[PDB]
């Protein structure tokens, strides 16, 4: 028994927030073998509950605020309630007897370990979501304040380090050599070596820390990418191709990637480097307004050149999009490319798109070269006006030969920023694209459910009302008006024509088609409001087509819950009719399947689904045309397990031979997306001039 | 070392079988009209970068002549 | 073996043109050389005794060597990223033509998103060499004239440099192998975050249909975090080996300059020819400071490189060309075919001998472990017996051209994957400059038109997936189109009715004398109502022939299997 | 140096460790302080002498 689970829905009772203990472990206990520390903290925060763990002294557990719950290693944990003064006991609820007992001040002393988690109730009251754009960053900023602070102040005394070593050249020229100096250059040289080399690892130290903290922010929005991706509707990959999607995906290499790098050093260089500016008017102002003048001339040529490599690079991810699309169809259908000869036409195309992808990157590189080329002509211009300047300034006055040295020298770590970042302008611009593609993907609506309520289990009863529903949105209609309801633990048969529309009651009750008019509802609640997963985990469908995932059997007919015994799985295995197949296999239930199934045949993974969707427990078991794609001798065992599969349950079988549904309860028919009949077998075949018997008769 | 010699070993056969690797010799026009992949391959540098480079290079070079004599 | 050595020949035949960037970059290096000069000169000869004509005439001669010097450094990056995309386009179009030739083993055994890793390494190689590292390659390379005129100026300093360069390569030696195993060891996790997403987002339906969110998300978790790790490690080392470069340069600049000042002190060298000197000695190490901050792109086009050889080294099921051997008559023939699934596998068939003629109609029936569906993936050369040899038209297809074979054979499978095209897409997809007319016509043929009449869209409706947004029965309608749009001499049918309804198979039933007109028709399937109509039965069991003839033939007969069956389906 | 990613590293970045986690600090939080007091204390000594 998982006792995190039960404190957790004890201390949500008492914050006055509902929660459903299935609901939590299906979402925090992806593996079972219980909860844990980290995903316990994890499930409280998702309650809008504030948690943490802290070091509390038994003397200082007289000043916390109660309940609070005791965490021990072994899961054998314990709520604390009013500590007592005066009588030194303690009212915990032993979560294991189910009830409050009062403790004395030993046997507490001996229970407690000196750890313990304060719970508090802090429900946020907002309902709003933002447009992902570069202004996500800003919280993230705010989060990690710390370690930016910290390297701006280093950057600061990077910035005066890179001041000081200008002015011992200028000592050296205008003193060493002027007069004389052996004494002095000693000293100069030694403060140059102590200054250069803390310098160095000033910056190494500068360059860990933020990368490290700017790999944990892209941790974190890399993370709430896939939440989003996840949560998308299956209308929005309809439409799409995996290769755009994937590519969108990598958009947040190219983000880390941008991170963890000199950009952002560079740009705090730059910024930082008013420091030298101050010395530079100190030693001579008609100097350092050509410098103030160059800044403008970078600006410019900057915003002049950003818009033309922001459209380059827009075409060519899209040629990278597409490349991408059509290696990962390539690819996975393989061996449909095989087995015809289509071999040149997919070369023919793969030529096309490089080519394509080759001049667009093409067009990128000779731009920037070309914005390079800008930047380094101004620097170069206004180092040859500094030098013209500087040699009347040294031969008229007011100007030194070490001053004039220092000076183009302070410049020079002005100016050098500018072209370390030039030399990355690519990577600026790539970076203000795939925040875009990561908002395209990001700024995409979820599955919407207005009910933050945590619903209760599922009984079996469906119920159809007014159900209207089209494929597109001006398709013909397939269901005009379909009006229906089924009891729990009711066996219920669905027959007709192909196109009949029984196809589309599988994914109407599941959240997959939006009906246009009507609502579907499970138990009286309206699907159209319900928690997506809610729905989902309690309910087992099996198609026809039933893909699985590269890994074991058992990993494959156990993937809903890793954590649950191997005899259920057997037991799963035998009444789907498969333990036998996957026993005359060598590896036995540790058989890896390949990609979508590839090491088995068809019907051999229709029996694994089977398993895989009777492994649970649900509420509702759906059979979409399940043993079509099966043989004799395979339906069978399926037929005469099915009398005792449905125990229990609200199954609904859809077929197209009138001889699966034989023993149901209700049988009905269904043409052009209408309840034409419905009743039992005899009942339905005692009338000959019915749509039931002319389908008998018809298939017999 | 070995490998550097394995290279230049490389690099001598197919320096012998040189005046084979090279392609035709065709017009821009005909250079366009090819498969999507062959007219990137094929097609060589433009005309006027490699003269305004032989330019600056001859500029170059004649401003030395003529200073140093 | 493709490691580096394929470059060579693409070098020589682009050689007249590297030669001119060479020749670009010695002069680069002169127009550099110029400035130094000219502020030595600037330092000695202006400041020192008189006049600003000398000034002025410095100045106007600077302005044009650097504009010069400018256009000619873009010039020369032009010229050599055109030179370097030839080369990765011939790379990529060989890459891919090798990967369509790869056996189908190659593939079964592997994941989608390893070998798209493998390929975007290509992208990885195109971005190192159409970019600045092997311009500063040459920078660092042309230098020696720099050593010259430092050499002529002093030689004390220049000797301090001499001993320098050393200290920068074995630096490099020594901080190399560590991140190039560090970026290894990302370049595999890598592959393993694009297998995953790959895998996740193509089965999106089974992940959204079950309620296994969770687990994706907490295996995602897990890689993301492992591959970021990677990645700040490989930073690290980064970072590491540029303040190595760093403290090597500051050092050599303290030196100089100390040793320089008790020069200068000493005579025999001005102030102006130490500023040069400084200059110079600056400029030969600019390019390897430009350097030392792209080194992930050097150890990651090594690995690049190590990984499309991974691809580019394994054996092609390519070609077999020899004499252009000509069409096919529809005439299959076994002779002493046992076919084994592995060489440490159970085995299926044993003696199987057949032979069928031309534009024979010949079904096939069997039950589940018959081995009758592997007759199917051994016409086509995909299954290579254990021994044996299976001859179509009196030649054997261990030697002949796969491609032809596989293109004179049309297959329909129990269940059929299309491409995210549209209908008339997958239809023509052997030949899509084909007329309209004959796509309706196959459609027409398999019954496909029908349903296809009451979609929106029409025959330009795309497929959402490899089946998504189709029906089975409507998947198999279209692959039967698929099949018959062609004029393939032979045609197989392995349980290709199966998702049908009775309608559409009966539709599809009528049609079959248009359908086996002229052809060699093989019929697979699990019932024995479809090759009710077939010019031959044959039952198998256990990979052995048992019975054959015409149904009634094996139906009259209660002693026979086939009547088992019959009543068992029945 | 070269040593590879362990779990002790890999559990640094993981994301509910990030999400548990509030006002984060850096894995060096006290070296910038410890350098530059050293190299303010070098210079004092290197300036009387
Ligand atoms: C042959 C002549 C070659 C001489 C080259 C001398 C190079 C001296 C090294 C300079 C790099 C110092 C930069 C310090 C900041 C680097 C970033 C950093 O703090 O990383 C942290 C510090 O790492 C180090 O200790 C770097 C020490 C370099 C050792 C080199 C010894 C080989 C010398 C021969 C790493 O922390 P963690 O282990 O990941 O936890």
């Amino acid at each position: 028994i998982d006792y995190g689970l039960y404190a957790l829905e004890i201390l949500a009772q008492y914050h006055n927030v509902s929660v459903n203990p299935e609901e939590i472990k299906h979402r925090f206990d992806t593996d079972g073998t219980g909860l844990g520390l980290t995903s316990w903290l994890l499930a409280a925060k998702s309650l809008e509950l504030k948690v943490k763990q802290v070091k509390k002294t038994i003397d200082r557990l007289n000043f916390i605020s109660l309940p609070a719950l005791v965490w021990r290693e072994d899961g054998r944990h314990f709520i604390l309630t009013k500590v007592s003064k005066e009588a030194n006991r303690y009212l915990i609820f032993d979560l294991e007897q189910r009830n409050p007992r009062v403790l004395e001040q030993s046997e507490f002393e001996a229970l407690y370990q000196g750890h313990i988690i304060l719970i508090a109730s802090r429900s946020s009251v907002t309902g709003k979501l933002a447009k992902f754009d570069f202004t996500w960053f800003i919280p993230a900023i705010i989060k990690y304040r710390k370690i930016f602070i910290e390297t701006l102040v280093v950057s600061v005394f990077l910035q005066l380090f890179a001041l000081i070593t200008p002015l011992f050249f200028q000592v050296v020229m205008d003193k060493v050599l002027v007069h004389r100096g052996f004494s002095t250059l000693n000293v100069i040289t030694v403060a140059l070596s102590v200054v250069v080399v803390f310098e160095i690892i000033l910056s190494g130290l500068r360059t860990y820390i933020f990368a490290h903290s700017t790999s944990r922010i892209d941790v974190e929005l890399g993370a709430k990418l896939f939440r989003h991706l996840l949560a998308l509707p299956i209308s929005y990959f309809e439409s799409r191709r995996v290769g755009d999607t994937v590519a969108r995906v990598r958009e947040l290499d190219q983000i880390r990637n941008f991170l963890t790098g000199q950009a952002l050093t560079s740009v705090l260089d730059l910024l930082f480097s008013f420091i030298f500016f101050a010395v530079m008017w100190y030693y001579s102002p008609k100097l350092t307004l050509v410098i103030l003048f160059s800044l403008p001339c970078y600006a410019a040529w900057s915003v002049f050149i950003s818009p033309i490599l922001r459209r380059r690079l827009d075409d060519k991810f899209s040629r990278n999009a597409d490349n991408q699309s059509f290696l990962v169809e390539s690819v996975t259908a393989i061996n449909t490319i095989k087995a015809m000869a289509v071999s040149p036409q997919m070369t023919n195309i793969w030529d096309k798109q490089l080519a394509g992808y080759v001049a667009a990157g093409f067009k990128v590189t000779v731009l920037a070269t070309i914005g390079q080329q800008g930047i380094q002509l101004i620097q170069k211009t206004v180092m040859i006006i500094n030098l013209w300047l500087g040699a009347h300034l040294v031969i008229s006055g007011d100007l030194s030969i070490g001053q004039l040295i220092a000076f183009n020298m302070l410049a020079g770590q002005i100016v050098a920023p500018v072209i370390r970042l030039a030399q990355i302008w690519q990577d600026f611009q790539q970076v203000g694209i795939s925040v875009t593609r990561l908002g395209d993907v990001l700024n995409s609506p979820t599955e919407s459910y207005h009910g933050k309520l945590a619903l209760p289990e599922i009984n079996g009863n469906i119920t159809f009302r007014n159900i209207r529903f089209r494929y597109k949105p001006d398709s013909p209609v397939i269901l005009d008006n379909i009006n229906l309801s089924i009891k729990q633990g009711e066996v219920i048969g669905i027959v007709g024509r192909s196109g009949s529309g029984k196809s589309t009651l599988t994914k109407l009750i599941q959240r997959f088609y939006i009906p246009e008019n009507g609502q579907v509802l499970i138990d009286g609640h309206d699907l159209a409001l319900a928690d997506p997963n809610w729905l989902r985990r309690q309910v087992g469908v099996v198609l026809q087509d039933n893909v699985l995932l590269n890994r074991s059997i058992i990993d494959n007919i156990s993937l809903a819950n890793p954590g649950m015994s191997v005899e259920k799985v057997i037991y799963a295995a035998k009444l789907a009719g498969a333990h036998d197949f996957i026993s005359e296999l060598r590896e036995g239930y540790n058989t890896i399947v390949g990609e979508q199934g590839a090491g088995l045949s068809g019907g051999q993974r229709q029996r694994i689904a089977i398993a895989r969707a009777l492994v649970n427990n649900p509420k509702i078991l759906i059979f979409d045309e399940a043993t079509s794609a099966l043989d004799y001798e395979s339906e069978h065992i399926i037929m005469r397990n099915m009398h005792k599969i449905c125990k229990g349950r609200t199954v609904i079988i859809i077929a197209h031979r009138l001889s699966t549904v034989k023993n149901a309860d209700r049988i009905i028919v269904m043409e052009k997306g209408k309840i034409v009949e419905q009743g039992k077998h005899k009942e339905l075949l005692s009338e000959p001039e019915s749509l039931y018997s002319y389908l008998y008769q018809l298939q017999s | 070392s070995e490998f550097l010699l394995r290279y230049k070993l490389v690099w001598s056969e197919t320096w012998k079988i040189r005046k084979q690797l090279d392609t035709p010799v065709r017009e821009k026009d005909e250079n366009e009209f090819l498969p999507a992949h062959l007219e990137l391959i094929e097609t060589p540098v433009s005309r006027r970068p490699r003269l305004v480079a032989y330019f600056i290079m001859g500029f170059l070079v004649i401003a030395v002549i003529l200073s140093v004599l």
